[PDB]
């Protein structure tokens, strides 16, 4: 009798953490030209032709699915790292792919995964260390020279991303439209418009906040289409002619007690109309309809009306204009009402999109955006959110490093130099793991189709006992210290990095065999 | 109407696209390509030539591409690789003067006059070169060479091969070359350090005897007629009517044959050839017997066409009969010795011969089949060179400065030129610097700097400095003994131009049966 | 547009990589299978022929191929194996590591032309060296260094357990047909020396024939089976009933000649076996076959007769026994005689049983000796082995006596040539130094497989065994050091000496000829087009 279930089988030993290193290596490869000033873009098909193009790892590796355990160990750390700093992703999967690579040949002969993961371990807790203690930062808290290495940073995301001709326009736009935001940084009150035609360079900054104006019935477009200053009252309640609970019965006997009846519902429906009214705003948004006795009333009253809000658009509102949202108009007073200078239903491109400015408190605003395709503006919007997630890790700590290789190839001289103490096998691994090191700015280099041999001997050459600081230029294709270039970038952006890697080696060196089921369960 | 046009630009496409498909294996720094077949083979190759054969496309366009490489390798012989491109890059030019209204025959008349122009461009390009000089050939060949696999012992193939040009004809006058008078072997196994000459010819069969297996100065005898037992050429059949005819038979049987042995003894032979027949074919047992009883070898079952060969080289001259075999026509070898290949085969060299033999031939060995080759092709085309620079005697130096020099003053010519042509002489100017930049891209360089160097260096009107793949840039070609015949450029040129002239020509592709 | 190719391209490093696959997938394969520590491998055919092997050669011959470069380094060492026969499994690993260390560098960017020449220089180099320095003398043994070369060649065969008897066995055979080739040099007829096996009672109950036994057994048990004394006859006509010509037909008006006609037919064969039979003639071998009337009158005349005899074999017994070749009785003219001046000349010859069946066996030809081995084994497959290893010890011993010059083993050459390469390679300090760095590396693996096929800290042992190698290279003070290598008896750093671990230079020097070209060869190759099959 079969010991085990039939169709089941597995692999062991060396065979099996080959295969595994090859399927690293096999899904690193494929996001090798990606980052970088000069990254070369790729694209994926699924089945529903909703094809989507980026350039960013870590969402490339979620549009692409594996079976692998390795590959699938990488992806999700390429997730867990894009929630945690979401830059440099393909730094991190590619940075763990050469480890594994380099300490491939290892297998074949004599070599533990002990001693492996005691170094990789102290090599990466040493390095977070240097990490920390070498992070540039302002110390300055003077609100300008904040907002110019805010904007540096941003540029710096840039220095890897789509766009290079808008660095300063867009890391100016975005710091401006963080600073009107408060101390909770709250990732809901962020409004994004995506709007057709206009330039790249038309994209902007609502100070206020604007949406977009859904289905209305008859009786629009009497409605004042403009105010100087009006008051906003934020409802959560029905204008419509309905039932009391969706429970109530009626029992009367004689038609005038049916005419009483429906007298009085509309004068329920007035009254209302007359607390609104009499209220003294001049505006209304809720979630829910409207009815068109209501809108007709207000056109009439020349008023205007709204409802079918999305709530997230409420909020927004709430939280900028300085009103408060209301589930009832019978308490009705001044503090709950909001107030702007300024209301308008203006056009951007074919659309009718509410305007609400004028308002003196401001913590939220919404992106409108404006190019040709509707990929083109996602994978914008994708790389605004990267930048809104860079800055709100690094708006904390105001410590960052240097981009453009220069703080890798410090590292690594760091640990080479520093690796020649240390003894024996866990010497000549440490090694491995320095010059492991020592690929993205060589990969880079070769995304240009540059030198990288020569541009890494030159920067080593450097780096060694003639100053730190020094990246790779790619206009310049030189080596100097860019760190005055302002290419920086957070440092704990790297410790998560060192982190993952960490976890990630000492993950897949540990393995050793797997059995798979017949996975009958399809 | 415009489909015809669509269906010109079609065929434009698809000729560039195929001619683009072999891009990386022009000139000194090109790279092979395999080609692995529907069949049991495979095929490692260089040759601009082979690589279109091997493709049994069903594009018209890349056949009239085969077919010109084709005659190009039998007028000159060497890197077809470069004239796919250099047809490639005419047919995007005029592309450009197609959507600019100008007409095919126009077209055509422009290309006509545009080779007229370059035709002297390339003339006055040129310099003669001396014959048995050398250095000259020698780096013809060695740079034909370089563009092939076999580089890494061009020391060895070139002295094999100048040393070929010396002893097949004489260097006083020939207009050209009879390449049959050489000949060469391939072998499986050996290595190509083994790879030698000899100015005598190998014959594959072994000696049917090991008694004697290595002579010296031997008187050679060739025989060609049948020795089996006396039989007509016409139908016979003798009837023996009792046992004493029967002994008479065998006895007489015996006294012929013994009697024709002792002829060819008499004759003062020393070893034996004989042809290959069939239908009562021309070797006995009992020959090879009286042979061994009389320290003789033999050699059985020879080509009919090689008796050329063979006659030459010994002297000994073909016979079909006893009583024309004489003893002044035994051709003399020093030694005929028999070799071994390590348990691959024993052969026969046949060295020292005292009669005049004009052929010669030379023999390659490798680890493997595909690599010698390579090698065959490879000295077949150094073969050409020298075949070519024999039939004329002109040379023009590479390094990028042939193309870039004739693309610049026919940009002259175009600021010299006036009306519709004057832009198509502007297409042509533009044409020929595809090849350069291939050669600096191939070259591992940014192709737009080196190019625009040497395009500044031919507007400086200064030469013999071009590309130079050892200094990474442009300078001198002279100490770089990179030279080419004139008259492979201007084969190369002449054949491409009236190619794409029958191209310009042709618009129109119907199938049939 | 499209490329009119109709197949398909792949381009890039992934053909690359896929050549480095295929110099994978094999070359671990029969990893296991070279050194004193390697282990068998069992194969099994389609039609259930389970088989022994531990060469390299034999192990891949009988798998099927269809990769390009996988084939190429299929006959590489089927090469290695006809000209050398030893390293059988080396060079494929070598190959296939170099190719791992050539596509990783074309990886990091480097121009193939460069790596390509580094290849040729660098195998002309390691040659040399080989050459220069590391001259020792075998003048200083003989008799004994074959012994070892033996040893050796068992090392990783079936029967590396009882060498004692075996190689003195070998040795001895070797010395029996040591001929003389331009007069002033040995000269030895390989496939001359016939092993005839037998699936007999053990390894130990083999047997070395100082004469020759044939694969043939006496006609009939009517012939004495121990002629006295040997005048041997060797033929190669047929002694079947005569024919005399396929085109001669009869025709008889006169009946009385036609039983004549008949007796004829007997007559001339008849005649000749009085004339065979007239010189007391001992034995009787002939190609063609024996009928009813020559063996009623070979047994009444007691001399053996035997039909179906083979060629090559029936040359060498009688170059042996100083017989001759005969394919008919006729002298320099018509006369057909018999002479007895050239009859074989030999002790006696037997029909002997070895373990339930009999055969020709000839003892000791005359005026020289002769060598032969009746392999008997347990079986059939072992016996077999016995057969390859033995095959290839004759090779070894042949090339070692032709160029009577070796040099100790186990990685000590490996290691040597490592250290010195690895030292030197500082006369270009150019894109090719870091060449020569790589092939002074990748000799790395012949240890490494050493030591994982014996289960030694490779490590350790490598690093001892490199530090006295540079310390006696770049310190010629203690030279000593250089005669140093490594053995897996017991993972010691040894003058490979006492073991007798040596092996012809020309091996390894040829071996590294090919294995550069055929690395070279691959490492010119970028680009792949599949065509459509037929």
């Amino acid at each position: 009798v079969i010991l085990l279930k039939e169709g089941t089988d597995s692999s062991q030993g060396i065979p099996q953490l080959v295969s595994n290193i090859s399927a690293c290596q096999v899904i690193a490869e494929a996001v090798r030209t990606t980052l970088g000033p000069r990254g070369m873009d790729k694209l994926i098909v699924d089945g529903r032709g909703k094809a989507t193009i980026s350039n960013d790892g870590a969402t490339i590796l979620k549009l692409l699915d594996v079976v692998h355990p390795a590959a699938k160990t990488l992806v999700d750390i390429a997730k867990s790292q894009d929630a945690e700093v979401g830059d440099g992703t393909t730094s991190v999967t590619l940075l763990a792919a050469e480890f594994l690579k380099q300490v491939k040949p290892y297998v074949e002969e004599g070599l533990h995964p002990q001693i492996i993961i005691r170094a990789f371990r102290t090599a990466t807790q040493l390095a977070v260390n240097k990490i920390k203690e070498i992070a540039v930062t302002v110390k300055k808290a003077d609100k300008v020279e904040q907002r110019k290495l805010l904007e540096k940073c941003a540029m710096t995301a840039l220095s890897s991303k789509l766009i290079s001709q808008q660095k300063a326009f867009f890391a100016k736009m975005v710091v401006d439209a963080v600073m009107m935001l408060d101390d909770l940084l709250q990732l809901k009150m962020i409004g994004i418009k995506k709007v057709q035609g206009g330039a790249l360079e038309d994209s902007q900054l609502v100070a206020g906040v604007a949406f977009k104006k859904t289905f209305s019935y008859a009786g629009f477009e009497m409605q004042p289409k403009k105010y100087h200053n009006p008051k906003i009252a934020l409802l959560n309640v029905e204008l419509e002619l309905k039932a009391e609970k969706d429970n109530a019965e009626i029992r009367v006997h004689t038609v005038e007690d049916y005419q009483a009846i429906v007298d009085a519902e509309w004068n329920i429906l007035y009254d209302k109309l007359e607390k609104i009214h009499h209220s003294g705003a001049k505006v209304v948004l809720s979630k829910l309809p409207i009815g068109d006795v209501a809108t007709q009333y207000f056109a009439d009253r020349d008023m205007f009306c709204a409802g079918r809000v999305p709530e997230e658009d409420l909020k927004r509102t709430m939280m900028a204009c300085g009103g408060s949202i209301q589930t009832s108009v019978n308490a009705l007073s001044a503090d709950v009402l909001g107030r702007c200078q300024v209301f308008e239903e203006t056009q951007i491109g074919g659309e009718r999109y509410n305007f609400f400015t004028g308002c003196p408190k401001a913590k939220t605003c919404t992106f409108i955006l404006r190019g040709g395709a509707e990929q083109f503006m996602e994978e914008t919007e994708r790389s605004l959110h990267d930048a809104i997630m860079i800055v709100r890790r690094a708006i904390k700590n105001d410590s960052v490093v240097a981009g453009g290789g220069a703080i890798e190839m410090e590292l690594s001289k760091y640990l080479r130099d520093y690796s020649r103490t240390i003894p024996g096998k866990q010497q000549l691994l440490i090694g491995a793991y320095a010059k492991a090191l020592e690929i993205i700015p060589r990969q880079l280099c070769d995304n240009a189709g540059f030198d990288a041999t020569n541009i890494l001997n030159k920067l080593r050459a450097r780096h060694a006992q003639g100053g730190t600081w020094y990246g790779v230029d790619i206009n310049n294709e030189d080596i100097a210290d860019n760190f005055e270039a302002f290419v920086w970038e957070p440092a704990m952006v790297r410790i998560n990095a060192l982190t993952a890697a960490s976890e990630a080696a000492c993950l897949i060196v540990s393995v050793d065999e797997t059995i798979k089921n017949p996975r009958s369960t399809v | 109407r415009d489909k015809p046009a669509q269906i010109r630009f079609s065929n434009i496409s698809a000729a560039k696209a195929v001619a683009d498909a072999i891009r990386t294996s022009l000139g000194p720094k090109g790279m092979d390509k395999m080609i692995q077949d529907g069949k049991g083979d495979v095929t490692i190759t260089n040759d601009g030539a082979t690589i279109l054969k091997q493709m049994q496309v069903l594009h018209p366009a890349a056949r009239m591409l085969v077919e010109l490489s084709k005659a190009q390798d039998i007028e000159a012989g060497d890197g077809t690789t470069s004239v796919v491109i250099i047809a490639g890059s005419l047919l995007d030019s005029c592309t450009k003067l197609l959507q600019k209204g100008i007409h095919p025959t126009i077209i055509s008349e422009s290309f006509q006059k545009a080779l007229e122009k370059g035709i002297e461009i390339l003339t006055d390009m040129s310099r003669p070169v001396e014959l048995s000089d050398r250095e000259t050939l020698l780096n013809s060949a060695t740079t034909s060479l370089n563009s092939k696999v076999v580089s890494q012992y061009s020391s060895l193939l070139s002295p094999m091969s100048v040393n070929a040009v010396m002893k097949v004809i004489d260097p006083a006058t020939a207009t050209s070359v009879d390449l049959r008078d050489i000949k060469i072997v391939k072998k499986l196994g050996g290595t190509i350090d083994d790879c030698e000459l000899v100015e005598g010819l190998v014959l594959t069969q072994k000696v049917s005897n090991s008694g004697i297996t290595r002579v010296e100065k031997a008187k050679i005898g060739l025989i060609q007629f049948c020795l089996s037992a006396p039989k007509t050429d016409m139908d016979n059949q003798i009837v023996v009517s009792d046992y004493a005819q029967m002994d008479r038979v065998l006895r007489e049987e015996r006294a012929y044959i013994l009697n024709l042995v002792k002829q060819i003894k008499k004759t003062g032979c020393n070893v034996l050839l004989i042809q290959k027949s069939i239908l009562r074919d021309a070797l006995s047992d009992l020959a090879l017997h009286f042979l061994n009883k009389m320290k003789i070898m033999v050699i059985k079952d020879i080509e009919r066409e090689d008796i050329e060969f063979i006659c030459k080289t010994i002297g000994t001259k073909p016979v079909a009969h006893i009583d024309q075999f004489t003893a002044d026509m035994l051709g003399s070898a020093e030694l005929a010795e028999e070799v071994n290949l390590n348990g691959s085969g024993k052969l026969l060299k046949i060295t020292g011969c005292a009669s005049p033999g004009k052929t010669v031939t030379i023999v390659v060995r490798g680890s493997n089949k595909l690599v010698i080759e390579e090698a065959e092709r490879s000295i077949h085309d150094a073969l050409c060179v020298i075949r070519c620079l024999v039939k004329k005697r002109a040379l023009i130096a590479g390094g990028g400065a042939p193309e870039i020099e004739l693309a610049l003053r026919l940009t002259e010519y175009s600021r010299t030129l006036s009306g519709m042509e004057s832009y198509c002489v502007r297409a042509f100017a533009d044409a020929m610097e595809v090849i350069p930049s291939t050669l600096a891209e191939n070259a591992g360089l940014n192709p737009i700097s080196t190019v625009t160097e040497l395009r500044n260096r031919h507007a400086q009107g200064e030469k013999t400095a071009g590309i130079n793949v050892r200094k990474g840039g442009i300078s001198n070609i002279l100490e770089e003994l990179v030279v080419q015949p004139l008259l492979v450029s201007v084969s190369a040129l002449t054949l491409a131009t009236e190619t794409v002239r029958s191209i310009l020509k042709i618009d129109d592709v119907v199938n049939t049966r | 547009g499209p490329l009119s190719v109709f197949g398909d391209r792949s381009t890039g490093e992934t053909i690359r990589s896929q050549n480095v696959m295929a110099a994978a997938s094999i070359a671990n394969i029969v990893k296991s299978s070279l050194g004193p520590v390697g282990l068998d491998k069992m194969l099994v055919d389609d039609i259930g022929d389970v088989t022994i092997t531990n060469d390299g050669a034999t192990i891949l011959k009988l798998l099927e191929v269809e990769h390009p470069a996988a084939k190429v380094l299929c006959e590489l060492a089927d090469l290695q194996d006809k000209e050398v026969g030893d390293g059988t499994t080396s060079v494929v690993i070598i190959a296939a590591e170099l190719l791992k260390n050539a596509d990783e560098l074309v990886k990091q960017k480097i121009h193939p032309t460069s790596v390509i020449s580094g290849y040729r220089l660098a195998c002309k180099e390691a040659v040399r060296y080989i050459n220069e320095n590391l001259i020792v003398n075998t003048d200083e043994l003989g008799r004994d260094c074959l012994i070892n070369a033996a040893k050796t060649s068992m090392s990783s065969k079936i029967i590396g357990i009882n060498g004692d008897f075996f190689a003195n066995m070998v040795v001895d055979a070797v010395l029996a047909i040591k001929y003389t080739d331009i007069r002033g040099q040995p000269r030895y007829p390989v496939n001359s020396v016939n092993i005839l096996k037998a699936h007999g009672r053990s390894q130990m109950e083999s047997m070395l024939i100082s004469g020759y036994a044939l694969n043939c057994v006496v006609g009939s048990q009517g012939m004495p089976k121990r002629i006295v004394n040997a005048k041997i006859a060797c033929l190669d006509f047929s002694l079947q009933k005569t024919k005399m010509k396929l085109g001669v037909q009869v025709v008889i008006t006169d009946p009385e000649k036609l039983d004549q006609i008949r007796q004829r037919e007997s007559d001339i064969t008849k005649e000749r076996i009085q004339k065979i039979l007239a010189t007391g003639a001992n034995v009787i071998l002939t190609t063609g076959g024996i009928d009813d009337m020559c063996l009623k009158y070979f047994v009444e005349a007691g001399a053996m007769a035997v039909r179906r005899v083979l060629k090559r074999d029936l040359k060498r017994i009688a170059k042996a026994s100083g017989a001759t070749i005969l394919s008919t009785l006729a002298n320099l003219e018509g006369e057909e005689t018999f002479e007895a001046a050239m009859l074989g000349q030999a002790e006696e010859v037997v029909q002997e049983r070895i373990c339930d069946d009999e055969l020709i066996l000839i003892k000791n030809t005359k005026a020289r000796t002769s060598a032969s081995i009746i392999l008997r084994g347990a079986n059939d497959f072992m016996c077999d082995e016995m057969e390859r290893s033995l095959h290839d010890a004759l090779c070894v011993v042949k090339r070692v006596l032709e160029s009577k010059s070796v040099v100790p083993g186990g990685g000590a050459v490996e290691a040597a040539l490592s250290i010195y390469l690895e030292n030197y390679a500082t006369s270009m300090g150019s894109r090719e130094q870091l060449a020569i760095a790589e092939f002074a590396r990748s000799l790395l693996v012949i240890p490494n497989t050493l030591a994982v096929n014996a289960a030694q800290d490779s490590t350790d042992l490598v690093a001892k065994l490199r530090a006295f190698h540079n310390e006696a290279q770049v310190n010629p003070e203690r030279k000593n050091l250089k005669w140093i290598g490594l053995d897996l008896s017991n993972g010691k750093p040894r003058d490979n000496k006492q073991a007798g671990v040596f092996e012809p230079t020309i091996v390894k020097v040829k071996s590294l000829k090919f294995a550069t070209e055929a690395a070279i060869t691959i490492l010119r190759i970028d680009d792949l087009i599949k065509l459509h099959p037929e």
